[PDB]
């Protein structure tokens, strides 16, 4: 009822800010995005990787296969896989070296699940190295691999109109 | 006072957070190691680096027939 | 202060040293002082606490400037009179060439003056008297002599107003501060009772009197002086005495008129002004609405009411203050009164409002970027006053807790979108120019961004443009064409030396420029708007508002401190617009000649200055040096022993001035102090310095010539590089 | 140093004479009289910021004071964060 | 935060205050005594009616706090306190310590003034070329 | 006086580059020896400049040449622009010529990235470490704030730069660019010539 929620700026002390609001927190936004990592750590990572790696990866195709150097191609690679897949190696290890950002080594194991998590205090880290790399190892294999049926696909496609 | 839609209606109430999805697409460990070599890391990621990028630079550049610049 | 209050000094103050700020100038000497008080001579934190006066000085100041427009334009219109060009150029228009200036001849002066004329050697001029003018019928060199001391008449008199306040006994504060008035009046009938006025004396006279000048005549071969009144036979060409139909109202018969009007939409072949007819009905159709507008009203009422969820409580109370603040209601102002100016520098040259325009290009393109340095010298300014306000007016807090209370609230935010938008322009908006570089000096077209490479394909054509001309499937009646000839659909035919008057269509290579505008005009705003906002407070200064608005930067601390405040918001955001006009002009004038400007020929084989070389080629950025500033400029440096010659001759200097900014604007400050003793030293040893100690400029006065010089330098540069290609060949 | 510019001057007074600085300054400290004696450069200053707001008013005669520590933490900076 | 509401003092929302390294380093939060209820400034733009107490609002950096100070005196009032939290607790306690209203005598704490020579003739340069050896750090 | 003088009598044990001083005394600014260091730069990127200048319009006209035409042709301001630096720019600013790229592109292309590098010096010579700062206090509430964006910690807190170091930078930038276009101007002129 409450004119918007009992109407808090914030979870609730004001001084924080953030000024929170529809587009911040919706429940109708808020909710499109929690098996990802927004609010909780679905799984341990390693699986988000490639839903990750792949749904960026099929993406970049029309960008550099239809707007591409000398465009439209006419050869059997584009449409294409072609220096794609080359940014998915560029990109998947500027993205290693971040987890040497956190290392904080171990295993733990809890992709299972005791009680209800809290996390506890997710904020913040609590992620180890070992878990960054099972991300942007999931990553390369979503990246090159959602590369392909990109290109795999036939093209019947829409024209402009 | 008859009206108001007595305790209208709630919800539980108004929480939501307790269990609002069944969490993830089945797949477990259809991949699981299913490639290894980020899988198994320790050590790597040199090694990689000089292949992926060998290649990619060197077929990437030389040959067969020009089709020059 | 006591050289001697109250009750008891006539006796006026001249001498004893003299005031500022309590340790007022000290007793003993120094130089910055008097740069202070040029500078801040008004600011209104000093002089008294109360506002008491300064809205009855503002009056008075106010009085002086409207006097002044007068003493000038007295003179314009003097020396529009009796050195004449005038009564020559208009039997004799499109040939003439105009002055209304003459130097004599003292050294060199004199290469300047050449023959402009009926037959008279001048100083070419562009701004077009003789184009209002055009609108006087009755003519003769004498009466401009007669409106020109009916200017010094407005002033003198509209100048003893100034007495007849300040220093007057004069006024007290109900009079500003109860409004309620105020607008009911002004727009009611002045705005209306002048374009009212206006058209009573635009059909009345005007039409008439260049009804028959459309054809030529040596005047009075057509128009008495006074010959307008109870007459008239003469109205009753260019239509009837109404006849019989009562006080407008219905129940009238036409079996053919109706009443002057008569709508024109086109322009005039043979004039093409634009009909010297809708300009009655326009004018009328105008103040009826002021006429009846300015019949509101008394006033929170309205702004007291209507509130939203996000929208704003403050909206309510959205100032008290409104009332007495002042330096908030010029800020707003200058943003309305200066986008208000360059509002006009487009329907100007899409539409001309005076005879002989375009076809007389140099004397409306002038205008074109003089009008649209207003509607920009006058919008940073509207930010600086808001910042004045944003720091100080008011003598406490209580605006309390509204709308911006509520837009501050979020500020790191309103300003941390913006910012993005500009990177994201600019990569979309500059760097678009540098790929074609990059790779038709690379060398490949199959993929520039050419309009023919890069597809979209041969049509600009539909939009707007192609709905707004093809006007009438409409509730649209009226008039043979558009609203503005440009726009796509219609006519080849404006005008008899010459081209005025065409489509004008785009593409891209209108496309981006369009854009470059966008990202030109955003990242200007960025810096005045987060200037402004966090004027008081900021995350990197609390204790920020404390002295300033000005204060040089807070020191050396934080790591920078320095630039921050919001004079300087508005000194880095100045160093923008002028760009953002300075380009917008340069798009303006390589169009409109490039394509427009014109001629015709036999067969109407249309010539344009530059057969479109625009084309392939302002796509480039370099071809905005290969045509643009390498091509036409090449008469600046060209200009040198003839005539006009006054602006190679500037764009020397000027292009000397700039370049000497960079000095006041690059450099330290206990430097040229470290300087400036060396020297006050060799002039003790002679005996012939100390007294009025010497100083270096007051870090921010020398930010002040800076920008200020940047400007006037960097400007007037193509003032001469301008009037230079239009004169002569276009 | 890590922060070391010099405001001193002799009556080290503080009475229509200078306050003004984000924390960094307790004196009044006393040393055994300068007439109004309350003296010294400084209290302890790994607290804050770098202002010359510290002279700007009340006597340094000799140098004005300024920026410099370089050795410069984050709190001291502004930003981190 | 519902479960615990201490608060006393009122603004609503801002963007403002403080984002994140307040948690991973230092935390310093003001608090003070109030008359009868009064609308004020801030530091972060503005601004809000206080009451009473603790009257304990925290902010993001030192300088914020003092700012108000000056803020807090005009308009008036004797006792502001600012004190610095951590995550973790204490040391490093910031208003609390000897009297305030530096301005006053106990104590010398603190500050020297001169290094090891005073502020006449450096003329004289920096001498040896840092060995240790000679008394050049402090 | 990297020793100083009264404005500062210290100014000591960092002579050199201690850029910048606190506002009041005077007002004091780049008024370390580095900063006229700093600032003696210009002049002899000015000098180096007539001269050079000089020498090339005076062996360009020596060589089809005319002598008389610097003889005068060196005696006026404008006209230095027009035939020299003017004329003479003629062949390189097309390479590029829409009607296709002509011989030299290399150096026009060089001689506009000498225009760019030269006037983004300015930045860094008209803005002051102080505005910079700020804004980036607010562009660092993003991410801080805003999804996908966030946990992701920097090892380095965002900054504007130092307040001797953007006075170099503007500079070691406005040098490239002039000295960039000079070496892409006489080369892209001596080289069709005529001379
Ligand atoms: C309708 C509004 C108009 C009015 C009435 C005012 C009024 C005021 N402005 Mg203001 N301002 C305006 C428009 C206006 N402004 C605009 C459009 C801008 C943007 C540029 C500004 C930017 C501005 C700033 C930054 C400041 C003010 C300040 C002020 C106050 C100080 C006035 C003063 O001492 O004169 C100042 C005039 C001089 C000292 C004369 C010097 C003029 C030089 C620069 C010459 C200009 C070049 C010209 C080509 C030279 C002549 C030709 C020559 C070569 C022969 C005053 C209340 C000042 C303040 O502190 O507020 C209290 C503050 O300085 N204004
Ligand atoms: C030619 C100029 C130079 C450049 C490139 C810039 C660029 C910028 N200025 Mg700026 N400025 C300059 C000179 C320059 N300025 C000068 C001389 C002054 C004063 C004399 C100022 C005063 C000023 C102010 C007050 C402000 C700016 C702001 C900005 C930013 C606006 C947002 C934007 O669109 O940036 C991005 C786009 C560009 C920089 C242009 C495109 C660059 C091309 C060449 C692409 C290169 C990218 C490519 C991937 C290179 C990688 C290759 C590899 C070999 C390295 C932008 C960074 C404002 C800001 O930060 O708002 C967001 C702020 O308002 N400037
Ligand atoms: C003509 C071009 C080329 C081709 C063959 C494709 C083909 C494809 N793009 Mg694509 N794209 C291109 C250029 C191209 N793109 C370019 C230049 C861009 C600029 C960013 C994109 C940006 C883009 C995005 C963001 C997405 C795609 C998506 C897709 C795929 C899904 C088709 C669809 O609409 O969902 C069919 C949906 C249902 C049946 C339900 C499809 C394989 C994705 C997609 O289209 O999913 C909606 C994803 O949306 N593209
Ligand atoms: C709008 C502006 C203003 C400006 C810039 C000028 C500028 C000029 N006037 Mg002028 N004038 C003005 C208002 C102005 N006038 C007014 C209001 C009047 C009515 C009193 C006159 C009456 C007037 C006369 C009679 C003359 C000038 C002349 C001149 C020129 C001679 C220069 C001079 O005055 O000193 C030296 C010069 C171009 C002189 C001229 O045109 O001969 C070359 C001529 O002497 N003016
Ligand atoms: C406010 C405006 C302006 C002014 C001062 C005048 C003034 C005048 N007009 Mg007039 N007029 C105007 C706008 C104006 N007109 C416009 C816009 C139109 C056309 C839309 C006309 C169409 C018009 C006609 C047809 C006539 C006048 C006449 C007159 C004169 C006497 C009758 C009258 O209108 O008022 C005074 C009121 C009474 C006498 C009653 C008087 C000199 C008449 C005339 O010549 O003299 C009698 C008559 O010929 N006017
Ligand atoms: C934050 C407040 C509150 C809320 C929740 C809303 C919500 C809305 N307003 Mg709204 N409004 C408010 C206060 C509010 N308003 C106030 C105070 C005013 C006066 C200042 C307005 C003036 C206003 C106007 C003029 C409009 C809205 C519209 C809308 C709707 C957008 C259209 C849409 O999403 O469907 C579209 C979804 C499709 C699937 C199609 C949305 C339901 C728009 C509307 O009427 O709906 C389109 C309309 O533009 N409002
Ligand atoms: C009581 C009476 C009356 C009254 C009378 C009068 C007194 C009137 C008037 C009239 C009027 C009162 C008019 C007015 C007009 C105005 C106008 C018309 C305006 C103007 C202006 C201008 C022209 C300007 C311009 C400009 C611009 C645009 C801006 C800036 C620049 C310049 C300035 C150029 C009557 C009649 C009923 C009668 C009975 C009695
Ligand atoms: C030896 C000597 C000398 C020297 C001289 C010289 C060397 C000079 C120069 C000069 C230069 C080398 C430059 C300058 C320039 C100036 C100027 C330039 C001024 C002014 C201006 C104006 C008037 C303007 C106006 C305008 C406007 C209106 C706005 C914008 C545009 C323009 C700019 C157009 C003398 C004799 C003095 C003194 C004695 C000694
Ligand atoms: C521009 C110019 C000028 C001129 C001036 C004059 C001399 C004038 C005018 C103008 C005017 C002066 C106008 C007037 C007009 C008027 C009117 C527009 C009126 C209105 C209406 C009426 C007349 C009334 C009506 C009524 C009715 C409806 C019925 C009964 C009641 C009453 C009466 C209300 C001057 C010198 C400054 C110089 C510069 C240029
Ligand atoms: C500039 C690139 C061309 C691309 C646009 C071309 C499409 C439209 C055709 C030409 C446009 C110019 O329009 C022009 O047409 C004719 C030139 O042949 C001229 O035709 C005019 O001259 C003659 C005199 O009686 C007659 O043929 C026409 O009745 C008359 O309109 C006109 O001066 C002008 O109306
Ligand atoms: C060059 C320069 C100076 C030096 C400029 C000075 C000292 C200009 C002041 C010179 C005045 C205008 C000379 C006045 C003397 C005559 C008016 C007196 C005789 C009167 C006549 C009849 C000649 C600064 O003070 C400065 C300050 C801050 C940032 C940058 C700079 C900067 O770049
Ligand atoms: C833009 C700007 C900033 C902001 C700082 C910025 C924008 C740094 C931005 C990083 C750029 C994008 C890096 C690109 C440079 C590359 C050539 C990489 C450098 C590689 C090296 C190790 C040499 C200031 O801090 C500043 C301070 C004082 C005076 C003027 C200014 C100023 O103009
Ligand atoms: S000039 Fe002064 S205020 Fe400006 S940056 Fe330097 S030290 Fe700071
Ligand atoms: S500022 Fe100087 S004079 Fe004033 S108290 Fe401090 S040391 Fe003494
Ligand atoms: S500004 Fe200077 S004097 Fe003031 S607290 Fe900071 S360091 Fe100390």
């Amino acid at each position: 009822k409450p004119t918007y929620q009992v109407i808090q700026p914030i979870n609730g002390d004001p001084f924080i800010g953030s000024l929170e609001t529809p587009v911040t927190s919706s429940p109708l936004i808020a909710w499109y995005l929690s098996n990802l990592p927004a609010y909780r750590t679905a799984v341990s990572p390693l699986l988000r990787g490639i839903e990750v790696g792949l749904a960026h990866g099929y993406l970049l195709v029309g960008p550099f296969v239809k707007a591409g150097p000398l465009r439209n191609t006419e050869i059997a690679g584009q449409a294409g896989s072609l220096a794609a897949g080359g940014l998915v190696v560029i990109l998947s290890l500027c993205l290693t070296i971040y987890g040497i950002s956190s290392f904080n080594e171990g295993a733990p194991s809890t992709a299972p699940s005791l009680t209800l998590t809290g996390r506890k205090k997710e904020p913040d880290q609590l992620q180890t190295a070992d878990g960054w790399a099972k991300f942007t190892g999931g990553f390369f294999f979503g990246g090159i691999s959602g590369v392909i049926w990109a290109y795999f696909l036939l093209y019947v496609l829409d024209l402009p109109y | 006072d008859l009206e108001d839609l007595g305790n209208t209606t709630g919800q539980w109430d108004s929480y939501g957070s307790d269990a609002p999805s069944p969490y993830n697409p089945l797949q477990s460990k259809l991949f699981e190691t299913f490639a290894a070599p980020f899988t198994k890391r320790g050590l790597l990621l040199k090694f990689l680096i000089l292949g992926g990028g060998s290649t990619l630079a060197y077929l990437s550049a030389t040959a067969s027939g020009d089709i020059l610049p | 202060l006591v050289d001697r209050d109250p009750i008891k000094t006539s006796f006026e103050q001249w001498a004893k040293p003299g005031h500022f700020s309590r340790t007022i100038a000290k007793g003993p000497d120094t130089t910055t002082w008097i740069w202070n008080l040029h500078a801040d001579a008004h600011d209104f934190d000093s002089h008294t606490s109360d506002l008491e006066e300064i809205s009855r000085k503002v009056f008075s100041a106010h009085f002086g400037q409207l006097s002044i427009i007068f003493l000038w334009l007295s003179g314009m219109y003097f020396h529009g009179a009796r050195f004449s060009n005038y009564e020559a150029w208009l039997n004799d228009p499109t040939h003439i060439g105009p002055s209304a200036q003459v130097v004599w001849p003292i050294v060199g002066q004199e290469i300047l003056n050449g023959d402009v004329g009926g037959g008279f050697r001048g100083i070419q001029i562009t701004s077009g008297f003789f184009q209002i003018w055009r609108a006087s019928g009755i003519t003769s060199e004498l009466q401009l002599y007669c409106t020109a001391i009916g200017a010094l008449v407005f002033a003198g008199l509209m100048l003893f107003a100034g007495w007849f306040h300040y220093h007057k006994a004069a006024p007290k504060l109900a009079w500003f501060q109860d409004v309620e008035s105020m607008l009911n009046h002004h727009l009611a009938g002045l705005l209306g009772l002048g374009s009212l006025s206006w058209a009573r004396h635009q059909v009345h006279v005007s039409l008439p009197i260049n009804q028959f000048l459309n054809a030529g005549v040596d005047p009075k071969e057509i128009p008495l002086p006074h010959e307008f009144i109870l007459n008239r036979d003469l109205l009753a060409q260019l239509y009837p005495s109404f006849a019989e139909g009562a006080t407008p109202f219905f129940t009238l018969n036409w079996s053919k008129y109706a009443d002057f009007l008569t709508f024109r939409g086109g322009l005039d072949p043979l004039t093409g002004g634009l009909w010297l007819t809708d300009i009655a009905h326009h004018h009328l159709a105008i103040a009826i609405l002021f006429l009846i507008a300015g019949h509101m009203y008394r006033i929170k009422d309205i702004l007291e009411a209507h509130k939203g969820p996000f929208t704003g409580q403050g909206h309510k109370g959205l100032y008290e203050i409104l009332t007495t603040s002042w330096h908030a209601q010029l800020s707003i102002n200058l943003a309305m009164l200066g986008s208000l100016t360059i509002v006009v520098a487009q329907h100007m040259y899409s539409m001309p409002p005076y005879p002989y325009l375009a076809t007389d290009y140099a004397t409306q393109l002038s205008l074109f970027t003089h009008h649209m340095w207003i509607g920009g010298f006058l919008i940073v300014g509207a930010a600086a006053h808001a910042a004045i306000f944003m720091v100080r007016d008011y003598d406490p807090t209580t605006r309390y807790n509204d709308l911006l209370d509520r837009v501050l609230r979020h500020r790191d935010a309103i300003i941390s979108h913006l910012n993005w938008v500009c990177i994201f322009l600019g990569f979309h908006s500059f760097g678009l120019y540098i790929h074609n570089d990059t790779m038709s000096a690379l060398g490949r077209p199959q993929d520039m961004f050419s309009d023919t490479a890069i597809q979209l394909q041969p049509v600009f054509a539909q939009w707007i443009q192609n709905t707004h001309a093809l006007a009438p499937g409409t509730t649209a009646p009226g008039a043979t064409a558009s609203t503005s000839l440009t726009w796509g659909g219609g006519d080849l035919v404006a005008v008899g030396n010459k081209v005025a008057l065409l489509p004008i269509p785009l593409g891209t290579a209108d496309f981006l420029v369009h854009h470059i505008h966008a990202f030109t005009i955003h990242v200007t705003v960025l810096i005045l708007l987060k200037g402004v906002l966090f004027a008081r407070s900021s995350r990197l200064i609390p204790d920020k508002a404390n002295l300033g608005f000005r204060f040089p930067c807070d020191g050396p601390g934080r790591g920078g401190t320095c630039q921050v405040s919001a004079w300087d918001h508005v000194f880095l955001g100045l160093f923008w617009m002028y760009n953002s006009i300075s380009v917008v002009i340069f798009h303006f004038s390589w169009k409109m000649q490039s394509d427009v400007w014109g001629t015709i020929n036999d067969q109407g084989v249309v010539t344009h200055i530059t057969a479109g070389n625009f084309a392939q080629s302002s796509i480039t950025i370099n071809g905005w040096l290969r045509d643009f500033l390498w091509a036409q400029a090449s008469q600046v440096i060209q200009s040198y022993g003839s005539s006009l010659s006054a602006y190679g001759l500037f764009f020397l200097g000027a292009h000397f001035v700039w370049a000497f900014s960079l000095m006041f604007l690059f450099s330290g400050r206990g430097y040229w102090q470290e300087l400036i003793e060396s020297i006050v030293w060799a002039h003790n040893k002679l005996k012939v310095a100390p007294a009025t100690q010497p100083r270096a400029l007051s870090i921010v006065q020398g930010r002040a010539v800076g920008v200020t010089h940047y400007l006037l330098g960097g400007i007037a540069t193509t003032w001469a590089f301008f009037l230079a290609r239009i004169i002569a060949v276009g | 140093m890590s922060h070391s510019v010099k405001i001193y001057d002799t009556c080290i007074g503080c009475t229509q004479c200078v306050r003004a600085c984000p924390t960094d300054v307790l004196e009044m400290i006393p040393w055994g009289g300068c007439k109004a004696k309350q003296i010294a450069s400084a209290p302890r200053t790994e607290d804050c910021v770098g202002c010359k707001r510290c002279e700007s008013a009340c006597p340094t005669d000799f140098l004005s004071v300024r920026v410099y520590l370089w050795h410069e933490t984050t709190r001291s900076m502004g930003l981190a964060y | 935060e519902l479960d615990p509401n201490t608060p006393s003092p009122i603004f609503g929302g801002s963007t403002g205050g403080l984002l994140r390294k307040a948690q991973v380093e230092e935390f310093y939060v003001i608090t003070w005594d109030s008359p009868k209820e009064q609308i004020f400034e801030m530091p972060t733009g503005g601004a809000a009616i206080m009451r009473e107490g603790p009257n304990l609002l925290k902010l993001a950096r030192k300088e914020q706090c003092l700012a108000l100070g000056t803020r807090l005196r005009s308009k008036y009032k004797i006792k502001y306190q600012f004190y610095r939290v951590f995550p973790n607790g204490e040391v490093q306690y910031l208003h609390p310590k000897d009297g305030v209203y530096p301005e006053k005598v106990n104590a010398g704490r603190q500050g020297v003034g001169q290094n090891f020579r005073s502020i006449g003739k450096n003329v004289s340069p920096i001498e040896v070329k840092f060995t240790g050896k000679q008394p050049y750090d402090l | 006086d990297a020793r100083g003088s009264k404005l500062m009598p210290d100014k000591k044990d960092f002579g050199y580059s201690f850029p910048c001083d606190g506002p009041g005394r005077g007002g004091t600014c780049d008024i370390s020896a580095w900063d006229d260091f700093y600032l003696a730069v210009f002049w002899m990127l000015n000098t180096i400049g007539w001269v050079t200048f000089y020498w090339h319009w005076k062996h360009i006209t020596l060589w089809r040449g005319n002598v008389s035409q610097f003889n005068e042709s060196s005696t006026y301001l404008m006209g230095w622009l027009r035939d020299y630096l003017w004329l003479n720019s003629s062949q390189l600013i097309n390479g590029i010529t829409p009607l296709v790229c002509n011989s030299l592109s290399v150096w026009a292309w060089m001689f506009l990235f000498g225009h760019l590098v030269w006037a983004t010096g300015f930045m860094f010579l008209i803005s002051w470490r102080g505005y910079w700062q700020e804004l980036i206090e607010t562009l660092a509430w993003a991410h801080e704030r805003t999804p996908l964006a966030n946990l992701i910690r920097w090892r380095d807190k965002p900054v504007a730069l130092s307040i001797v170091q953007a006075r170099l930078v503007g500079l070691v930038h406005f040098s490239v660019g002039y000295i960039f276009t000079y070496a892409a101007f006489l080369i892209a002129s001596t080289s069709g010539k005529f001379g």
